[PDB]
């Protein structure tokens, strides 16, 4: 059966090697959340330092692509890290080349044809990763896309990543059927991540320290990430209500 | 670029790749050569499963390299084109840069050469074809026939036959051919090729081709009826 | 337009014996009407028992030398450390020079 | 080394330390000959946040470098962090010197680090490159060589270099017919960018 | 097993098959011996022969006026690599005016026999070399394994039964370190070393192959009747 | 089955085993390790001598990268050459075009890259060694360790080899103990320690101790070798902890 | 390094069978139901929007792409492989054909081009086949309206109506029974409606169902005025509102 | 590294034969049937569409029969892509010719082309050959009307009848009955359909299932015309040889 | 299946191991060397009594002082023998001098490990190169398909190779003469061959510093084989 160790068609039309990738994605044993708020994007995902040798501050899984594109991985690091290297890559040409900014949903496209590349052809094997692009475009506003190792992409109002996945999905879910509304209507970005992380604990039953947890923000003009002490400025005040 | 090794050694010494086009060889039609005093003629079977043919359009056997050599051959038909395409390349290349046509031996050492270069050439595998390669040199009237192979080794023969049941006519060649004394006229080596084929053919209507090539670039094609006189001479005499 | 040609001037001359050979020539070194080097050496003992200079352009002239020197190594290393006879270094030293044919090495050469 | 008949840049720029960081002049002039293609030209250009260059020369083959060099930084910046200003001028410096025969760019490359405060690094058209306190150049700048050795100073203030650079260039301008127009300025501190411009009117009567 | 069909596929316990079957071929060959002592450096090799019609097989290769070495195993291979350092040793000389250091020797063969070992296609080099040579930090011995592994030693050996070798010269060690200025006796101490790797076969004339090298020696090798010597 | 014959495959679990084998070949060899310090960091080897016929301090195995980033590995010691040669490729152009020499966590994701790309086709074999590296840059001192899937972290401690788990132990210890910071002279002492301790799990052979340092003040942030006099202090340091 | 794959890893079988080929079909059958129906005065090609999640936005999904102004396309099988198509397709309808004679291509000639794109996958080196059949719907002035489906072998046909996918068996007899050679674009779209109810489990609406026509030119569309010989683009994509009008008189 | 998943598809049998061309042979005897039939003023050109749809646009459709030249058109038989690819090479080969010589390229230099790309891809490369048998018709002045067929194996022979795809044991059969030398284009028209009807593997044979070309020299005065029928005129031919 | 260049734990290389049995295959190619000249002599083996004999040429010059003598797949030495005259005029074109026999061999020899996945196997075909220089004078050397050469003595490879060694080992001196060494081929090959042996089925070859290298003619043999069998005779 080696029609299992390369990307060819199995006699039932499938591509073990691409579903095997996807199981590769849950290798870390991380959960990944993105919310949409009015005037930014939010993204947020577990952090878990097992070796106390470790330093900390270089432990990431979200990645500053371009001023505008952040990126956040399910996947082992080194395929994370060859993603984002070709993304900042591609985001620096089309910038380049085109005269303007790579908005999100593009480089999702781009980057989900380059993963597509690798089903078809044979001696490049996909990366077991997803990558999950969020920004706030100036054309299409508050944005969240979505990449895996089959070159499926699309939009999202919100999404989630990673082993508990369907719980925080349904979680959300739940809310925007609640709410009547494709956002989370809050002025503040700075409430957006309060939400983000309520929800996560609700969804996947844990609470969270400064260390537990990764952020990242999409502003108009600028992605950026949150160190440890905005974090837990930002877990004060969920537990003061 | 496919680069892949197909024709290796094997642990007992042989390169099955080389010896199974021997094998398409064995699977081809008979093709016979004799040289005589003053001539070389080449016979060539055809098989009868196909009726309806056009012979005027068909490829033909025996096919000229130069207006003084010719060859014919056994095996893949589709393999032997590129063989003689190249051959009819260098007999021109030759006439251009020595300002003399090539021998015998030359053009047969060139064409042995390509199919030598296809037996340890990455990508590509053995021409499954054996050739017979007669003519005369250029202000020479000493007949030339000389075959090929797969392999690439080549060597004269006074006369040789290859293709399927071509052991059956090589037994009929090796009691009926003599060293001292060949075949004196053009009449004489033609009979002796077509009853070397009939040893082998079926019928000797139109299953088989033969080709006459004599000194200073003489070279005819026989037709149906003057062959088919040959085949009624020789049945008459063996009923005895 | 930049000239890739230049002459260091200096004199070099061949005298041969019955046992004997001799190989001349002046140390001095010039460029237009300055004196480089009143002491700069262009005879040299490229081993085999053969001496080699060659004048004109001098950074040609050392390129060439150098060539030959390493030359007479490799002959030795791929022929069982054999002598290079007189005759076979100047058939290899016409290889050198018209090898650049088309970009000519500016020097009279003496072995 | 124009090509025939392509825009030029003939210029009066330049970059001038300060005791705050640095500060970036130029008029605002384009000729072909002596027509005058653009009057209000700006040849201030940003290769990133806190580091930008004077262009002169070739407009051309000074924006496809800036271009270039806006890339190769912001490149650098998603893997490796800010760069210095140093590390800006020899990204122009290597795209100058290797292409010395096909351009003319006469550039001045000026920034702001925290560490290193305001840098100005000059890259003629040879493609070298010269750290130096202040930097002129242009077609207008021989005119005030005189003047501006005679008047710049080290460790000056913010309103003391705009009226160094406003002086100089007036009289660059004055006496460089392809120089002219308004005079822009960018101002590069630890509070940020600013754009300043001065218009004929007030520095011709200077 | 599942694992040596090609120099690029790891075997379940770490192992490079192909590497390791390359390393056996070093194994068959005729034994040689390298030592050095602080003024000289000598290379003791046995000759092997396909039978009394034939000639023996040469061990040794000069590399430069300060640096040589001897094979064991593949001998094509040893011709390939020798060549390579030939043209390390002659870059040095022309570009720098340097004679090319035995470290960085040792370094250049192993880069190039690593390359051959992570790539599809290629395969190992199948043989075992032993450089010596005098440089600006004095005399020096290396050891090369195919599998790109260096390593700088007092004295080694190898090849079929190079371990009698390797014993003696480790008693040996510091006796013949010492032997400064004196040429004739550093070869007598490997003569004597390259004998306990012997069986049944002695050294004849046209069997021993010496080679040597040092402060005012520059790399020369002993064949024939210039062996007769130190028999 | 079959997939663990072919590097780049999935395996139904999502693992490329070519890779995972490659890390049995780094447990093998002999023990590494890394420690960050104040102002720089330190880094140690284990060279077992296999014979008296080993030339001693003279067969180096930590190696240099451009004039302040350190590298020491373990397992396929050629394998951790190639990796070096071309770190310093990478670290040469950096310097070419950026003028700055090249920062450690930029330095760190440049053999990182090469690193995974040799796991990426059926057509190279992964990297056997962990490579332990670091150094000083603009932003202070870094440490890294790099694996055979292209994976690396900044580590405070840093152990690899067969004698790693003894080496990550003593490592924690430090790390507990001193919360506030580590001195460069103390780490190299504390490293040599470490070495002794990790050489219980590789006591048939003895062993060749080798140090060496990049420190902002102690070796003016260049890396340098541990010889002489401080070497044979650390040495001694050793020797009295073990007893 | 380097591609090594230089061999051709879809070949015969003793049967004759060309694997890969089949097995890709396989894949096509799996995907969901696309159809297309060819009028007197347009055509019509329709797909349901099968959503990954309801958190996903299946708007910022097409499956129904546009070629060229006049020519329009839809799939059945793997996305992906469908996605880079549609690059690969408007690309070659400039270099190959707009940029030599300063027109578009008739739907026949790209519909040969995009063919030849995926016979290539199914011979050339270290490739497998695409994983997609298309339908392609198209005008041009003198073919007038027309409709091919493209299989993973790289063959195609025309159609006067068809469909793919999931339920492509019982919704080529539905078209059967309604087809006729006066069909008006307004009826076709109303058997489009009909037919692909049969084969949608869940919620039949604007926001589940892609629909789109090749019809008359839509000088609104074009985006200029000015050149009365530019009309504008005959290829329009149905609103969800749209939909939803036509399915209350259903 | 890859040679783990490399078919060898350029290899020989223990036997002498190669292995992919066979299999290629054995794709194309499912193929529909096509015939050529060569008369003495003019060739016909017959073939059967493959399992029909009654929902399948007929008459502006091409499976089968494709023009190579004003002069040369061939029938089809297996996979209709990889034909499109040889047929668009000889087509080109063909105005190459024209652009060099200034004259139509005579038929066998053609045939004998496409059919040495088909061979290369045999012998190395290390690609599948191209899955598709061609029986050419075509005019020249130098041999008139001439019929050839070409196969996987790159080997090409010339006819006076022939059929190729499937049933073509049973079709030579019966062509070889029938025919003769001194036969007209419309008895041939009328042989070539009769065939078709009895080695047919459907029920009764209809104009919607067939595809039909002639080349006459039927135009005004020495010149050759090529005639691709339409649906109305194959159901005209049809009636009137009395099959419907 | 497996790689080309691959090693067997045996520390082997398969294909070179592989090449020596179809060499073991080949017909008997002899070889002597003196101080009065070199010898080599071959067995044609015609497949076929119709094959004219003299077509076979498994003796071949490269220069005028250096011969070479083939046995095994003989089409895979046209390219090596094309190589060597190659590098034996080049030679003498960069240097105005006759090559060395032992550069030409290895020159040769660097041609058979360029294999693998350069052409696609190795040769098939084991030679015996025969020369005279003026610095190491009269040499024989066998040069394999593994990249290895051995100078010779006297030297027997083919089919007949272990019985014709074992008979040189006893039978050659150094002082043996031209015409001792000649009747010394034709006795062994006589031995080792299928079939009588006669002028039309064997073929003998000397090189000599005067005369250079020359084939014999099937009139010279004849003779020699004549004068072999009369010695044997006579005692
Ligand atoms: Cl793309
Ligand atoms: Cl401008
Ligand atoms: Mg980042
Ligand atoms: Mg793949
Ligand atoms: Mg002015």
């Amino acid at each position: 059966g080696y029609d299992r160790h390369i990307t060819i068609f199995s006699p039932e039309g499938r591509l073990y090697q691409v579903e095997y990738a996807f199981k590769a994605t849950n290798q870390t044993n991380i959960n990944s959340l993105a919310v949409r708020g009015k005037d930014c994007t939010v993204v947020i995902s577990q952090k878990k330092v097992p070796d106390k040798l470790l330093d900390p501050t270089t432990v990431s899984y979200i990645f500053c692509i371009s001023r505008t594109i952040g990126m956040v991985v399910n996947g082992p690091i080194p395929d994370a890290r060859n993603a984002a290297l070709r993304a900042k890559a591609e985001a620096a040409e089309f910038r380049y080349k085109y005269g303007y900014d790579m908005p999100c949903d593009v480089l999702a496209k781009r980057m989900a044809n380059l993963s597509q590349i690798y089903t078809q052809r044979a001696y490049m094997r996909p990366l077991g990763v997803i990558l999950t692009f969020v920004s706030v475009d100036e054309e299409l506003g508050p944005s969240i896309y979505k990449t895996d190792p089959a070159g499926y992409y699309v939009g999202y109002k919100a999404t989630a990543t990673g082993p508990k996945q369907q719980e925080i999905t349904t979680n959300l879910e739940n809310h925007f059927k609640k709410s009547k509304i494709d956002h989370i209507n809050e002025e503040s970005w700075e409430k957006v991540v309060e939400f983000a992380i309520t929800h996560m604990i609700d969804a996947l039953g844990t609470e969270f320290s400064k260390n537990d947890l990764e952020v990242g923000v999409a502003t108009k003009d600028k992605f950026f990430t949150l160190s440890a002490e905005n974090i837990e400025e930002r877990l004060v005040a969920i537990a003061e209500q | 670029g496919y680069d892949r090794a197909l024709s290796i050694f094997s642990p007992d010494g042989h390169i099955f790749q080389v010896e199974y086009a021997l094998e398409a060889v064995k699977r081809g039609t008979c093709a016979v050569g004799v040289k005589g005093k003053n001539c070389v003629v080449l016979g060539c079977e055809r098989r009868s499963t196909l009726k309806l043919q056009d012979t005027r359009i068909t490829p033909s056997k025996v096919s000229k390299i130069d207006s003084h050599v010719v060859l014919s051959f056994s095996g893949l038909n589709a393999d032997s084109r590129i063989l003689i395409e190249k051959a009819r390349v260098e007999a021109q290349s030759h006439r251009l840069t020595l300002e003399d046509p090539v021998t015998v031996e030359y053009l047969t050492r060139y064409v042995a050469g390509v199919q030598q270069r296809y037996t340890q050439s990455g990508g590509v595998r053995p021409f499954g074809v054996s050739t017979l390669i007669a003519g005369f040199d250029p202000r020479d009237d000493e007949p030339k026939l000389y075959q090929t192979e797969p392999s690439g080794i080549y060597s004269s023969w006074s006369a040789q036959t290859i293709g399927r049941n071509s052991k059956t006519v090589r037994e009929f060649l090796e009691k009926n051919y003599d060293r001292k004394e060949p075949p004196a006229t053009v009449e004489e080596c033609v009979k002796l090729t077509v009853r070397s084929l009939l040893e082998v053919v079926q019928t000797g209507a139109k299953n088989i081709e033969i080709t006459v090539v004599k000194p200073d670039s003489d070279i005819v094609a026989l037709s149906s009826e003057e062959i088919n006189q040959y085949v009624t001479q020789i049945e008459q005499e063996k009923q005895e | 337009q930049f000239n890739p040609y230049g002459d260091n001037g200096g004199t070099i001359l061949g005298i041969a014996g019955e046992d004997f050979a001799v190989l001349a020539g002046d140390t001095r070194n010039i460029t237009d009407y300055s004196i480089n080097s009143r002491y700069e050496p262009k005879v040299f003992d490229c081993g085999d028992n053969i001496v080699m200079s060659a004048n004109g352009f001098a950074a040609d002239g050392d390129a060439l030398v150098k060539r030959f020197k390493n030359s007479v190594k490799w002959y030795h290393f791929d022929h069982n450390d054999k002598k290079l006879s007189i005759n076979s270094a100047a058939r290899n030293i016409q290889h050198l020079l018209y090898g650049k044919r088309f970009f000519p090495y500016y020097v009279h050469t003496i072995i | 080394r124009l090509k025939k008949g392509e825009v030029s840049l003939g210029a009066s720029i330049m970059a001038v330390t300060f005791k705050d960081g640095v500060i970036l002049g130029a008029d605002s002039r384009t000729t072909t000959g002596a027509y005058i293609a653009n009057r209000v030209t700006d040849k201030l250009t940003r290769v990133h946040d806190k580091i930008w260059c004077c262009r002169s020369g070739s407009a051309a083959d000074t924006q496809a470098i800036a271009d270039i060099v806006q890339y190769h930084l912001e490149l650098y910046t998603s893997q490796y962090g800010t760069p210095s200003t140093e590390t800006a001028a020899s990204v122009f410096k290597e795209l100058c010197y290797e292409n010395k025969d096909n351009l003319t760019a006469g550039i001045i490359v000026a920034g702001y680090d925290d560490k290193n405060k305001g840098e100005v690094y000059t890259i003629p058209l040879g493609g070298s490159v010269h750290k130096l306190p202040y930097a002129i150049a242009g077609s207008g700048s021989t005119f005030i060589y005189g003047y501006c050795d005679k008047n710049f100073r080290e460790n000056m203030s913010k309103e003391e270099t705009v009226d160094f650079i406003k002086h100089s260039l007036s009289q660059a301008i004055k006496w460089d017919g392809s120089s002219g127009g308004v005079i822009r300025m960018v101002v590069l501190t630890a509070a940020g960018v600013e754009r300043l411009i001065f218009y004929p009117d007030e520095y011709e009567q200077l | 097993n599942n694992y040596d069909g090609d120099t690029v596929t790891f075997s379940p316990t770490g192992r490079l098959f192909q590497v390791e079957y390359a390393l056996e071929a070093i194994k068959q060959g005729s034994v040689t011996v390298g030592l050095r002592s602080n003024t000289h450096a000598v290379l003791v090799a046995l000759k092997r022969n396909a039978d009394e019609l034939s000639s023996y097989q040469k061990k040794i290769i000069k590399c430069d006026e300060h640096m040589g070495l001897s094979l064991a195993g593949l001998a094509p291979d040893a011709r390939v690599l020798s060549n390579y350092l030939r043209q390390q040793c002659n870059y040095s000389s022309l570009v720098f005016n340097r004679k090319l250091a035995v470290e960085r020797a040792g370094h250049l063969l192993c880069d190039k026999a690593q390359k051959n070992t992570q790539s599809y296609g290629g395969r190992p080099y199948g043989v075992g070399l032993l450089i010596i040579g005098y440089d600006k930090s004095g005399a020096h011995l290396l050891e090369f394994q195919p599998s790109g592994n260096v390593t700088e030693l007092y004295g080694t050996a190898i090849g079929a039964r190079s371990q009698g070798a390797k014993t003696y010269l480790e008693r040996t060690l510091d006796t013949f370190i010492k032997i400064d200025g004196n040429p004739d006796e550093l070869i007598k101490a490997g003569v004597e070393a390259i004998s306990q790797s012997l069986r049944d076969e002695s050294l004849t004339v046209d069997n021993l192959s010496i080679a040597i090298v040092g402060k005012d020696t520059p790399f020369t090798i002993y064949d024939g009747e210039a062996v007769a010597k130190y028999i | 089955t079959g997939y663990d014959l072919s590097n780049s495959v999935f395996s139904p679990d999502g693992r490329n085993f070519q890779v995972e084998y490659a890390v049995k070949a780094v447990e093998n060899g002999t023990t590494s390790i890394g420690i960050k310090c104040n102002d720089g960091v330190v880094f140690a080897v284990e060279k077992l001598i296999t014979s008296k016929l080993l030339v001693p301090q003279k067969n180096v195995k930590i190696q240099v990268v451009d004039r302040h980033i350190g590298c020491v590995y373990s397992g396929l010691i050629p394998d951790g050459r190639h990796l070096v040669n071309r770190g310093r490729e990478e670290a040469a152009s950096f310097k070419k075009l950026y003028k700055t020499p090249i920062p450690i966590p930029a330095f760190a994701d440049r053999l990182g890259q090469y690193v995974q790309a040799h796991t990426l086709y059926n057509s190279v074999r992964p990297f056997g060694v962990s490579t332990i590296f670091g150094g000083v840059d603009k932003n202070g001192a870094h440490l890294y360790m790099l694996e055979p899937s292209g994976s690396y972290w900044g580590y405070k401690g840093a152990a690899t080899g067969k004698g790693r788990q003894s080496a990550k132990a003593e490592l924690e210890k430090l790390v507990d103990h001193h919360p506030e910071g580590l001195s460069a002279r103390e780490a190299v002492k504390q490293a040599a320690k470490i070495i002794y301790l990790a050489h219980e799990d590789n006591k048939e052979k003895d062993f060749e101790l080798e140090i060496s340092w990049c420190s902002l003040s102690e070796t003016n942030g260049l890396h340098k070798f541990v010889k002489g006099d401080l070497l044979q202090e650390a040495i001694d340091f050793a020797q009295k902890e073990i007893n | 390094m380097t591609d090594r794959y230089s061999f051709s890893l879809t070949t015969f079988s003793p049967s004759g069978k060309l694997g890969q080929i089949d097995y890709a079909l396989t894949a096509v059958k799996q995907g969901v139901t696309s159809l297309g129906i060819k009028a007197t005065n347009g055509v019509v090609i329709a797909t349901e929007k099968k959503s990954s999640s309801p958190l996903a936005m299946s708007e910022t999904l097409s499956k129904v792409s546009l070629l060229t102004p006049d020519i329009g396309a839809v799939y059945s099988g793997m996305g992906p492989d469908y996605r880079v198509l549609v690059d690969k397709s408007r690309k070659v309808a400039h270099t190959s054909y707009k940029r030599i004679y300063g027109e578009y291509p008739p739907t026949k000639l790209l519909v040969s081009e995009v063919a030849k794109i995926m016979q290539e996958a199914t011979q050339s080196g270290g490739v497998r086949p695409f994983g997609v059949s298309l339908l392609i719907a198209g005008h041009d002035e003198f073919n007038g309206f027309s409709l091919y489906q493209v299989d993973p072998s790289g063959s195609y046909f025309p159609w006067k109506a068809t469909a793919i996918g999931k339920g492509s068996v019982a919704a080529k007899t539905f078209l059967e029974k309604r087809w006729n050679d006066e069909l008006e674009l307004e009826d076709a779209i109303h058997i489009a409606l009909l037919t692909l109810k049969e084969s949608v489990e869940g919620e039949f609406n604007g926001d589940t169902i892609e629909l789109a026509i090749i019809g008359d030119e839509n000088p609104d569309l074009l985006g200029y005025t000015g050149i009365p010989t530019d009309k504008g683009p005959r290829f329009r994509k149905l609103t969800s509102q749209e939909i939803n009008d036509r399915l209350e008189a259903l | 590294g890859s040679r783990r998943y490399d078919s060898r598809t350029t290899i020989f049998s223990p036997e002498g034969r190669l292995y992919q061309v066979e299999y290629a042979l054995e794709s194309i005897s499912h193929a529909g049937t096509a015939i050529g039939i060569m008369a003495s003023d003019g060739i016909v050109l017959a073939a059967e569409r493959k399992v029909t749809s009654t929902l399948l646009e007929q008459d502006t459709s091409t499976e089968k029969l494709y023009k190579l030249n004003d002069k040369i058109a061939v029938a089809v038989a297996g996979l209709t892509a990889d034909a499109e690819i040889l047929i668009n090479t000889a087509r080109i080969h063909a105005q190459n010719y024209l652009k060099t010589y200034n004259e139509d390229i005579p038929v066998e230099i053609l045939v004998r082309r496409l059919s040495d790309i088909k061979q290369g891809y045999t012998q190395h490369g290390g690609l599948r050959p191209f899955g598709v048998s061609f029986i050419y018709a075509g005019y020249d002045d130098r041999y008139g009307y001439q019929l050839y067929t070409s196969n996987p194996s790159g080997n090409y022979t010339g006819w006076k009848a022939i059929s190729v795809g499937a049933n073509t044991s049973a079709a030579q059969t019966l062509l070889q009955m029938d025919y003769k030398d001194d036969m007209k284009v419309d008895d041939a028209i009328e042989l070539a359909l009769k065939t078709l009807s009895k080695t047919t593997d459907s029920s009764a044979l209809t104009y919607d299932r067939l595809e039909f070309a002639t080349i006459r020299k039927g135009a005004n005065d020495g010149e050759v015309y090529q005639k691709i029928f339409k649906p109305q005129e194959i159901k005209d031919i049809l009636v009137k040889t009395g099959i419907t | 299946d497996r790689g080309v260049s691959t090693f067997s734990p045996e520390g082997r290389l398969f294909q070179v191991e592989y090449s020596l049995e179809a060499i073991k295959l080949g017909s008997t190619a002899i070889g002597i060397a003196t101080k009065e000249g070199v010898v080599l002599g071959v067995e044609k083996r015609a497949t076929s009594p119709l094959l004219e004999s003299d077509s076979i040429e498994k003796i071949v010059e490269i220069d005028r002082h250096i011969g070479c003598a083939m046995s095994g797949l003989t089409a895979d030495a046209r390219s090596m023998i094309e190589h060597a005259r190659t590098a034996a005029v080049t030679h003498n074109l960069y240097y105005d001098e006759d090559i060395n026999v032992e550069s030409l061999t290895q020159s040769v020899c660097d041609l058979a490990l360029r294999f693998g996945e350069l052409m696609s196997r190795p040769f098939g075909v084991a030679l015996l190169i025969a020369g005279h220089d003026a610095d190491d004078g009269y040499q024989l050397f066998h040069a394999e398909p593994s990249g290895t050469f051995y100078r010779y003595n006297a030297k027997a490879i083919g089919s007949g190779s272990e019985g014709a060694q074992a008979e040189l080992l006893n039978e050659w001196h150094s002082s043996l003469t031209l015409k001792e060494a000649e009747l010394l081929v034709l006795k062994i090959l006589k031995q080792v061959m299928e079939e009588k042996l006669d002028e039309n089925n064997a073929q003998l070859s000397c090189i000599t510093k005067q005369d250079g290298f020359k084939i014999y003619d099937n009139e010279k043999t004849a003779e020699l084989i004549k004068e072999l069998k009369e010695k044997e005779a006579a005692e």
